[PDB]
């Protein structure tokens, strides 16, 4: 009854971080250490748990959030962080128990001349609360003068393209991120280790 | 809501947008500079156009935030860099014409060939062919042939281009609200918003001249000692009272006198302080040269080179497979991409140059976290100085002994120290009148002080007067000898190499004091000193976030350029030269010519 982690981790296309995707996982057996050695992940940090310990835990659901960011920014996918990604795109709660997993995706997501399809939100009037998701596109009013879904002075389209060229430094290269949240409700624990 | 916070958000936008457009312009230029082709000229033009158009729109917006209401010095500095429109103030036709001029000049410079009278189809480029002659030849006529062919066959091509370049560049500069292109270039040293740390564009000329007055006696005596030695190197060819012939100075121009060391060495029987022969026997190659520079920086606590540096740099000549601009350049392309472009040879010259160019990369890496507009040396002289501070330690006999290029039983005399100081002077002191004179000529051209029919007439008068060097062939206003040098035909400011040379000793004093150094400054090697690494890095990481005058004072305790640390470094050689010259002519007459 193995869990379909492959669908998430080995997906061909990844969401932009402003529009991060969530897959619900249930009714299956998950081997988290088999997933740990499933590749070389540049980041594999579990916060309320340990991987080898997860294989003797059971949860009612697991949620897998996936998106792309640059290397510099993987540090923002952790509780208590701030910055453009954590404030405006994807916010983990302070009491997070779950795993953050990341790997370098330069060979999939960068393109000679630049791949620009991955976006992030540059401006927002306040910070996202944990797991919130903003896909709106109104023009950000940075000034007195009220704009009008028209870019202009003090008025900025709020989303920006990453630009991934294979020649970028490793900080600037694309990284694919999978966040796993482990949920336990008063209901049958349907996702178990072996 | 406030202007300073509106400007903060605007810069936020600008920095993110700018970084990719700059980077795409850098890649296109890299392609042209490693692979000269017309297809790559047009891509460099297209990416340069795209970047300049974006810069024009963005600077128009930046100029709407009054700087009078900006407290954050770093917000004010970023907006200050966007106060002029830039290159885009030229019409489409003039901008296209200016680009065509720059690309023809740069292509002519590193692909132009001269061919032999003796051989109709041998063909030599400046690099390696003519440079090898101008560095190794001891034959008056061979050296004269390379020096004159280069200027006659390539310099004449550049003369009409250079005339129109002056016109268009000045037009650009007047629209950017400068007097002329030279005034524009001196703007790199301007500092405006900071009380007691300001520096006007006019102050730079006076500081260069006032400080150059203090360098003259040392140069006069190096000049006289070299001229006496050249008399036996070139019997019949050297006047005892005249300028030195321009083609006998060790490179295509006399920019450095380094390659005169073999002819002027004070104590020729001591172990060789030039480690060229030693690295050839040890089978060194370009890779070991750049790996050794890397290990030197790691010794003071600075990072390794990145993986992309080692993967994407061009560290040797690719062949005739493709045409490169061989002139050593340190590239900060953006987005963590750092490269050096260099056609390295197994010489001590290129060993030291590898250390200096990597120092510039070290600088680029240290301020990469700075916001885009402040990712720059505190001024062009700082950026040109860092690598040279390093090579001052990398050149010391003690350092060369410790990397195995001197015998493990090499012992230092007063004689070996005079040898080292003499070779150091041939490079460092020899270049100062060269550098001041070249740039004053350009400043005078730019401000309209030299009629076109007297360009080369004034050029050679100033060589004779300031530099004590004389052309071996009379030269027409069909020539354009300044443009036969890389920096003139590739549109680079040159006074950076003057201010840098004074800075590098000011800095070296402070780094060696941090390393708790024992004795005179020329024996100091900051290797393995992470204290010295730390003081250097803390200045490097600032970029242009602080005015250079405050930045300099934080390291060395002075707000201005100062000649005293350079003169003190060379003092033991200065005392020696004065005694050596006691039976020789010192000074030069400008009337003698090799030709008559
Ligand atoms: C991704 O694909 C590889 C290659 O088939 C496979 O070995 C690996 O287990 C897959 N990853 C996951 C999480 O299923
Ligand atoms: C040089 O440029 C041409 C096009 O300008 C390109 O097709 C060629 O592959 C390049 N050569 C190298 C060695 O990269
Ligand atoms: C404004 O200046 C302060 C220090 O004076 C600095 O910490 C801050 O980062 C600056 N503003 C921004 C947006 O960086
Ligand atoms: C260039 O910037 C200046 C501000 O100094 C501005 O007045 C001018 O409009 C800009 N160029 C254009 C597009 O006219
Ligand atoms: C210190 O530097 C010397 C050469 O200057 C070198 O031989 C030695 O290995 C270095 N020592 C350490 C601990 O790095």
């Amino acid at each position: 009854n193995l869990c379909p982690f492959g669908e998430v981790f080995n997906a061909t296309r990844f969401a932009s971080v402003y529009a991060w995707n969530r897959k619900r996982i249930s009714n299956c057996v998950a081997d988290y250490s088999v997933l740990y050695n499933s590749a070389s992940f540049s980041t594999f940090k579990c916060y309320g748990v340990s991987p080898t310990k997860l294989n003797d835990l059971c949860f009612t659901n697991v949620y897998a959030d996936s998106f792309v960011i640059r290397g510099d920014e993987v540090r923002q996918i952790a509780p208590g962080q701030t910055g453009k990604i954590a404030d405006y795109n994807y916010k983990l709660p302070d009491d997070f128990t779950g795993c953050v997993i990341a790997w370098n995706s330069n060979n999939l997501d960068s393109k000679v001349g630049g791949n620009y399809n991955y976006l992030y939100r540059l401006f927002r009037k306040s910070n996202l609360k944990p797991f919130e998701r903003d896909i709106s596109t109104e023009i950000y009013q940075a000034g007195s003068t009220p704009c009008n879904g028209v870019e202009g002075f003090n008025c900025y389209f709020p989303l920006q393209s990453y630009g991934f060229q294979p020649t970028n430094g490793v900080g600037y290269q694309p990284y694919r991120v999978v966040v796993l949240s482990f949920e336990l409700l008063h209901a049958p624990a349907t996702v178990c280790g072996p | 809501s406030t202007i300073e916070e509106q400007a903060k958000w605007f810069l936020d936008k600008f920095n993110h947008e700018a970084e990719d457009l700059f980077y795409q312009s850098s890649l296109a230029s890299w392609n042209y500079n490693t692979n000269i082709t017309e297809e790559n000229v047009q891509n460099m033009n297209n990416a340069g156009d795209k970047w300049s158009a974006f810069l024009k729109e963005q600077s128009t917006l930046a100029q709407m935030y009054p700087l009078q209401e900006i407290q954050n010095l770093t917000v004010k500095l970023q907006l200050q860099a966007l106060q002029q429109n830039g290159s885009s103030v030229l019409s489409e036709d003039k901008s296209k014409r200016l680009n065509t001029i720059l690309n023809t000049m740069s292509t002519i410079y590193s692909t132009g060939k001269v061919c032999n009278p003796d051989n109709p189809q041998e063909c030599l480029l400046l690099e390696p062919g003519l440079n090898e002659i101008m560095a190794n030849s001891l034959d008056y006529n061979e050296r004269l042939w390379a020096w004159e062919s280069w200027r006659s066959e390539v310099g004449k091509q550049l003369r009409p281009l250079y005339e129109e370049y002056v016109v268009l560049k000045n037009e650009m500069a007047r629209a950017n609200h400068y007097e002329d292109y030279g005034d524009y270039w001196r703007g790199d040293y301007e500092v405006n918003g900071v009380d007691g740390y300001d520096y006007s564009r006019g102050q730079l000329i006076e500081d260069v001249e006032h400080t150059f007055e203090e360098i003259k006696p040392l140069y006069e005596h190096l000049h006289a000692y070299v001229r006496a030695k050249l008399m036996n190197a070139y019997p019949s060819y050297i006047s005892p009272i005249g300028c030195l012939p321009a083609h006998l100075l060790g490179d295509m121009w006399g920019r450095f006198w380094t390659n005169l060391y073999s002819l002027t060495v004070p104590f020729g029987q001591k172990p060789n302080i030039d480690v060229t022969d030693a690295m050839v026997d040890q089978a060194w190659d370009a890779q070991r040269i750049f790996k050794e520079a890397e290990k030197f920086f790691v010794s003071v606590g600075l990072p390794n080179m990145t993986q992309g540096f080692w993967e994407y740099s061009m560290l040797t000549d690719p062949g005739n497979v493709q045409k490169a601009v061989c002139h050593p350049t340190a590239w900060d392309l953006g987005k963590g991409d750092f490269r050096i472009l260099m056609c390295t040879k197994v010489t001590m010259d290129d060993f030291l140059t590898a250390h200096h160019e990597m120092g510039h990369i070290q600088y680029d890496m240290a301020y990469a976290a700075q916001p885009f507009l402040l990712r720059n040396g505190a001024n062009e002289g700082f950026h040109e100085a860092v690598g040279e501070i390093m090579s001052l330690s990398a050149a010391t006999p003690k350092h060369l002994k410790s990397i195995g290029l001197l015998s493990p039983d090499f012992q230092e005399d007063n004689e070996t120290e005079i040898n080292f100081l003499l070779k150091q002077a041939l490079t460092i002191v020899g270049t100062l009148p060269f550098t001041y004179m070249l740039e004053k000529w350009r400043w005078m051209v730019f401000k309209g002080e030299i009629p076109k029919d007297q360009w080369m007439k004034k050029w050679w008068e100033m060589k004779r007067e300031i530099v004590g060097v004389v052309e071996p062939v009379p030269h027409d206003e069909t020539y354009c000898d300044p443009a036969s040098l890389f920096h003139v035909s590739n549109d680079y400011s040159f006074i950076r190499y003057y201010t840098r040379t004074l800075y590098q000793f000011q800095f070296q004093e402070a780094l060696c004091q941090a390393a708790k150094h024992e004795g005179p400054l020329h024996k100091c090697d900051i290797s393995n000193s992470t204290e010295a690494g730390q003081k250097l890095f803390n200045m490097l990481r600032l970029g242009k976030s602080e005015p250079w005058t405050l930045a300099l004072e934080n390291v060395v305790g002075a707000k201005n350029m100062n000649v005293r640390p350079l003169l003190n470094y060379f003092e033991p050689l200065f005392t020696w030269l004065k005694d050596q010259n006691k039976n020789s002519f010192v000074g030069w007459s400008t009337d003698w010519s090799p030709y008559a």
